[PDB]
DNA sequence: GCATGCATGCATGCAT
DNA sequence: ATGCATGCATGCATGC
């Protein structure tokens, strides 16, 4: 339907913020959102939700939208269940050392489970954990890691969040010895088991090494592939063109530039990742607003585009991820033959 | 082409 | 036009200082500065920006000028809010041991964020970090690196500076044997993602090791190349000659020496980077001023020129960087052939 | 050959 | 060079 | 017056 026409009289900051707040519900995002919401609603023994995708595919935006929707849904019964918290969302920390630091992870997990009203959770742990007469839940450095884990699991049991979000889960792969990866993820698996809290792990394709560590681990996990648009299929090309048309209609400008004809260039330098296209269009629109230009030119798009080397690197990573994530009926027939009679 | 609602 | 004529009666120190403070806005620096400011104003999700410039290119002066301009821009706004710092820039510390130290990096970054209006923040949220009560921020040696990182992240998110400048960023590559090179940048990516502050990395061509480490890093980084003035193109040679002419007209002597006639020698001993040319001209101007010479002679220039052995290594490193940083239409076709893009 | 300006 | 957990010795607050 | 008990600071010991 296009942007509101009254934004033209508004300053450039208003138009820029409006374009920032705009979002597109393209079919892959909608399908992944519905699948994730359904899986969250009934974990059914699953201890992990591996949501992974192309760099630029908009995974974090999905996490934010899911958190907002779950909070909105929980508010009517949050009016009665004071102690509960609907969603807990934290970001994994890339460690400066060779191995992931679980102590900092536990500290930040406890910090995220912070309520300014103390009466909801008066006591959090054994000692050295309570707040310092402030909303911030300060933790003494001398508190040992297993005690911190115990306090975190007790807090998780008391609060009982619907889902625990760990954004950029690929940071868990920082370790020294090769087979230590199984222990690295088994720690989180035991945490989820005792806490009885479904964990959703989001990250890029670097976490595809996290897929099939063990039979128990593969059983406990659910895979949600955030597919990026691929030109090989005309349906994806049509969806990409529709998204480009929507972005063209919704960008605040005196006249709407024809971004559809340049879909070839856009895909090339975005690899079908909608988030990258949105960021690129945001950059170009900011450039135009600074210039107070009447329209977007191809020169403007080229000026703030991604380098060919960067796009090649992302494409190589995406190709490796999709190859690792591909399934064919031949594999199914092989599995059935291994089990027995196959049809 | 298909218009897409805000998400 | 040129230098003020009244400086001739002034002592040698004043003329030397006037030439030291003089700067030239040559076209390459103008383009790089425009691109840098346009990216800084609207990062649009870019966690990193990379500025690859040769030795003597002028990256540090560029940082000082953009810092000054951004501070001037944000000065009128500081009346409304006094807790905002426009720009913070720190130099990367070369490690004494084999590993880049992140504890000292975090400590220096936190020190650089000190403000006389300490009452506005009044707390960093971590034990062991406080004000010295007179003019300093003192950090305890018992404060662990994750605690320092948490304090720095809280300070950054409170202050929200427009850009975090890291000069001599190639020191991050000073790491032990192994694939820790990717982790060195992953930690910074995680920090910038949490604080939401664009990190600008400036360094020589040794920074190319960080260029395309991973798909995510390549996507969320912007590559800015500070090209030197090449000798293979007439436009670059003419710009170099114009810069030489400006320096000739702006150096305070009784009679302006003819330097454009020796442009080949200047290019030979500077490889086109005008920062080295300015430094060498400052040296020769001081040498002439110590004896009150009326003009610059070829012998004076030769007495302080860089050794050819030095310039051979300079050119080897410059060629190594420029070969990697180059792109042609063949790369674009190769990318699109790999893609589903028919073209 | 152009007398460039100051930065 | 730093991290991190654990043990010990000393200071101090309380109770008899 | 004072003895006891606990909390904290520091060394240390191994690992990275
Ligand atoms: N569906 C969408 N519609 C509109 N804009 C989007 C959408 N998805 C992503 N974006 C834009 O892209 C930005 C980045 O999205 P994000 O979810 O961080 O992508 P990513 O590929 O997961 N990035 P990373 O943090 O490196 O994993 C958002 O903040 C929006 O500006
Ligand atoms: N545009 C300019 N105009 C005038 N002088 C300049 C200019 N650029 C550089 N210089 C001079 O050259 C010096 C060195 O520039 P700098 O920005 O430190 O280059 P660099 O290659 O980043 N140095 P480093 O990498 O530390 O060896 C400056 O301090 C000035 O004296
Ligand atoms: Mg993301
Ligand atoms: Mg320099």
């Amino acid at each position: 339907t296009g942007f509101p026409l009254e934004l033209l009289t508004r300053p450039a900051t208003e138009r820029l913020a409006y374009f920032e707040n705009y979002t597109v519900a393209h079919p892959r995002l909608k399908e992944v959102y519905e699948i994730l919401m359904r899986t969250i609603a009934e974990p059914a023994g699953a201890s992990f939700i591996f949501v992974y995708g192309a760099s630029g595919v908009g995974k974090t935006t999905l996490r934010l939208r899911v958190e907002q929707k779950l909070t909105e849904l929980a508010l009517p019964k949050l009016e009665s269940d004071r102690a509960r918290v609907p969603v807990v969302g934290i970001e994994a920390i890339a460690p400066e050392s060779r191995y992931f630091n679980w102590k900092e992870y536990y500290t930040r997990a406890l910090i995220t489970l912070e309520e300014p009203l103390i009466d909801h959770k008066f006591d959090y742990g054994v000692r050295g954990i309570s707040r310092d007469n402030f909303g911030k839940i300060n933790v003494e450095s001398k508190v040992v890691a297993p005690a911190l884990r115990r306090a975190l699991e007790n807090a998780l049991i008391h609060r009982h969040p619907d889902v625990f979000f760990v954004d950029e889960a690929q940071h868990f792969g920082k370790v020294a010895s090769g087979y230590k990866l199984q222990d690295q993820l088994d720690c989180l698996k035991s945490l989820a088991n005792m806490t009885g809290i479904l964990h959703c792990l989001l990250g890029t394709y670097e976490l595809l090494t996290f897929r099939n560590l063990s039979g128990q681990l593969s059983r406990r996990s659910v895979d949600i592939h955030f597919r990026r648009y691929c030109a090989d299929s005309p349906e994806d090309v049509q969806a990409f063109k529709s998204v480009l048309l929507t972005f063209q209609q919704h960008l605040p400008l005196a006249e709407t530039p024809n971004l559809v004809d340049h879909w070839e260039y856009f895909y090339e330098r975005t690899l079908g990742c909608i988030g990258t296209l949105k960021d690129w269009l945001k950059r170009v629109l900011s450039d135009a607003l600074d210039r107070e230009a009447t329209t977007i030119t191809l020169k403007d798009l080229q000026k703030r585009a991604l380098s060919v080397a960067q796009c090649q690197k992302m494409f190589k990573e995406i190709q490796e991820g999709e190859r690792q994530l591909s399934e064919t009926e031949a594999d199914v027939q092989n599995l059935r033959s291994a089990l027995g009679l196959g049809a | 082409l298909v218009v897409y609602e805000e998400f």
